[PDB]
C-alpha cells in the first residue's frame, strides 16, 4: 500500500 | 536477507495540453509489482507480477482510488511549486518521490524512504533518524516548516513502522517464489577484426537475472582494467539482462586470453576462452 | 536537465533471416519528455513498442523501445531520439557485433 502523502 | 518495498511517484505538468500526469510505481525489491498511471478516462491500480493477481477486488478498488487521491494532491503541489520558485505558469515541471521501507529478516525497519525531488533535484527527505527533514533550499524550507507544523515526520514514521512494514509482509508471502527466481548467465566470446594486426574479443552474457553481475579479461594472470571495454547491462526485454565486455588483443594471442563471468546463480564463475571452429 | 544515454541491440544473438527484436534502450534522461523513432534503412518504422516510464535511484528516466525485426546481410536500423537536452536529435546505429 502507497502512503496517503501530505501537500508541500 | 533484507527486503524492500518501495513507490515510486512522477507527477509531470503540461500547460494548455491536459492535466498532469500522473504515476504510482510499486516496487518490492527492485521489481516492479503494481502501476497506477493518470492516463485514461477511469485510471485503475494495475497488478504487475502475475502474483499480484491474488489480491481481491477490494485491494484494487482501494488502492485506485487512494492513488487519485495522491494524484490531485500532486496537482496542487505542482501549482504551488511555481509559488514557491516564481516560475511563469506555462512550464511543464516534475515531481518525484521515492517512498517505502526497507526491513531486515527480522522484521524490523533498517532504513525508510520519503525522498521528494523537484524537476530532477533534490526537494526534501526525511533524515535517518524518521524524524526530521533536510531541505535542499530555500523553497523546501516553506515544505519544512508546514511539515513541522503538521507533525507530518510522525504520521510518516507510522506509515513506515506500520502499514510500509505489514504490507511488505503480506506482499513477501505472495510472491516469495517468484522474486527468488535466479537465471544463470550463458556466455559466449566473438572474434572481430581490427585494422592491422590487431583482434576484438567480446565476453557476452546473457539471458540472466536479476541485472547485477560482473564481466572481466584476463592475461596470463592479473586481469584486464585500463583497456577493457564494456557496456551497461541492458534487457534483453523478456525480462533477462544482457552485457558484455570486449579488449583488443595481438593477432594470433587471442588463445591467451580469459574472460570471467561472475553472477549470483552461478554454481561458480564462468570462465571462457575464444573457440576458433 | 540530462542528456540520454542510448543502446541499440537484439534480444537475441542476430542471424540472418530469422526473427528478432530490436531494442532501443534509453537512460539517463530528464526532464521525462522523450521521442523515440526506430529507422529501417533510413525510414520509419511505423510499429514500435514502449515500455512504461521508470526512473532511478538518481531521479534520472528510462525506457525500452523495440520492434519485431528480420536481420539481413544488408539492412541498416537505427534509432533516433528527440529531447529537449539536446539541440539537435540523436542517431544510433545497430551495430551487430555489439
Amino acid at each position: 500500500r502507497a502512503y496517503i502523502f501530505a501537500n508541500i | 536477507g533484507p527486503h524492500s518495498l518501495r513507490y515510486f511517484v512522477t507527477a509531470v505538468s503540461r500547460p494548455g495540453l491536459g492535466e498532469p500526469r500522473y504515476m504510482e510505481v510499486g516496487y518490492v525489491d527492485d521489481t516492479e509489482f503494481v502501476r497506477f498511471d493518470s492516463d485514461a478516462e477511469n485510471p485503475r491500480y494495475e497488478p504487475r507480477a502475475r502474483w499480484m493477481e491474488q489480491e481481491g477486488p477490494e485491494y484494487w478498488e482501494r488502492e485506485t482510488q487512494k492513488a487519485k487521491g495522491n494524484e490531485q494532491s500532486f496537482r496542487v503541489d505542482l501549482r504551488t511549486l511555481l509559488g514557491y520558485y516564481n516560475q511563469s505558469k506555462g512550464g511543464s515541471h516534475t515531481i518525484q518521490v521515492i517512498s517505502g521501507c526497507e526491513v531486515g529478516s527480522d522484521g524490523r525497519l533498517l532504513r525508510g524512504y520519503q525522498q521528494y525531488a523537484y524537476d530532477g533535484c533534490d526537494y526534501i527527505a526525511l533524515n535517518e533518524d524518521l524524524k526530521t527533514w533536510t531541505a535542499a533550499d530555500m523553497a523546501a524550507l516553506i515544505t519544512k516548516h508546514k511539515w513541522e507544523q503538521a507533525g507530518e515526520a510522525e504520521r510518516l514514521r507510522a506509515y513506515l513502522e506500520g502499514t510500509c512494514v505489514e504490507w511488505l509482509r503480506r506482499y513477501l508471502k505472495n510472491g516469495n517464489a517468484t522474486l527468488l527466481r535466479t537465471d544463470s548467465p550463458k556466455a559466449h566470446v566473438t572474434h572481430h577484426s581490427r585494422p592491422e594486426d590487431k583482434v576484438t574479443l567480446r565476453c557476452w552474457a546473457l539471458g540472466f537475472y536479476p541485472a547485477d553481475i560482473t564481466l572481466t579479461w584476463q592475461l596470463n594472470g592479473e586481469e584486464l582494467i585500463q583497456d577493457m571495454e564494456l557496456v551497461e547491462t541492458r534487457p534483453a526485454g523478456d525480462g533477462t539482462f544482457q552485457k558484455w565486455a570486449s579488449v583488443v588483443v595481438p593477432l594470433g594471442k587471442e588463445q591467451y586470453y580469459t574472460c570471467h563471468v561472475y553472477h549470483q546463480g552461478l554454481p561458480e564463475p564462468l570462465t571462457l576462452r575464444w573457440e576458433p571452429p | 536537465q540530462k542528456t540520454p544515454q542510448i543502446q541499440v541491440y537484439s534480444r537475441h544473438p542476430p542471424e540472418n533471416g530469422k526473427p528478432n527484436i530490436l531494442n532501443c534502450y534509453v537512460t539517463q534522461f530528464h526532464p521525462p519528455h522523450i521521442e523515440i523513432q526506430m529507422l529501417k534503412n533510413g525510414k520509419k518504422i511505423p510499429k514500435v513498442e514502449m515500455s512504461d516510464m521508470s526512473f532511478s535511484k538518481d531521479w534520472s528516466f528510462y525506457i525500452l523501445a523495440h520492434t519485431e525485426f528480420t536481420p539481413t546481410e544488408t539492412d541498416t536500423y537505427a534509432c533516433r531520439v528527440k529531447h529537449d537536452s539536446m539541440a539537435e536529435p540523436k542517431t544510433v546505429y545497430w551495430d551487430r557485433d555489439m
